[PDB]
């Protein structure tokens, strides 16, 4: 009963877990995506 | 490229059903409105079925979403996992 | 038992829904950001042309 | 700037407490290893006190957080982090505040487990 439920939500919130981790490492790479264009930017500025 | 539609609607009815209130009566309705939109927005762009190994593009945001079978997205293959296991637990429980 | 303990996995199971809510409003932020970044910069290249 | 670290160990604590294996010795020692570094990330810099109503420095990324109700004191770890120096410059953190109610009930998780 119960426990089926349990044994459903465990493993429901380890795969919202990977999507969690998953959501985190794009956010970084789109940061670099970012400071790239940005030190891009800034030296074709000085250029 | 990540999918802003699936995700949200991930969202909406995960929050629709873990938050089931019984004592609602549009409660069931509401959920049973939003479940194929859900399932809509995780579908394969070839076979019309549920995504099989997701392959998006990353130049546009063009929300089309092909199979292996039919580049690889981590995010879509979760949110498909995701679906799976939500009409499981929507299985086993009474709403 | 099995009751507080999967009431207490509901929760937590909503709060992770939260967490990935605002993780994807993040992201959105930072497609704007690279877009207008990535047209300013585009209209900044103009500026080369321009000798 | 988001809690890169915070994030991380709670990925790692919330794994390990998920697929917790009670015939396995060495589960339980790593969890408890894992586990006060978790406290740490989502611990104010003035109380050492979990954080209560995160405000989170944009200026830098040396994620070091304090409550509101903690601006304007001075920080615990000594010698003192020169980035988080500008008090004028944290706003609040939603994806603190997030973290730190999922360690909470996380930790009520924990508690059920291990009695
Ligand atoms: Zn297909
Ligand atoms: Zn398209
Ligand atoms: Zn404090
Ligand atoms: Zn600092």
């Amino acid at each position: 009963g119960a426990s089926s439920q349990a044994a459903c939500l465990k493993q429901i919130l380890l795969l919202q877990l990977d999507l969690i981790e998953q959501q985190q490492q794009q956010l970084q790479a789109k940061e670099k995506e970012i400071e790239e264009l940005k030190s891009e930017r800034d030296t074709l500025l000085a250029r | 490229m990540n999918p802003v539609n699936a995700t949200a609607l991930y969202i909406s009815a995960s929050r629709l059903v873990l938050n089931y209130d019984p004592g609602d009566p549009k409660a069931f309705t509401e959920i049973n409105r939003l479940l194929p939109y859900f399932r809509q927005s995780l579908s394969c762009c070839v076979c019309g079925h549920l995504l099989q190994d997701p392959i998006a593009p990353t130049n546009s945001t063009c929300q089309h979403y092909v199979c292996k079978t039919c580049e690889e997205n981590k995010q879509l293959s979760i949110l498909v996992n995701c679906y799976k296991k939500l009409c499981e637990y929507i299985t086993q429980t009474t709403l």
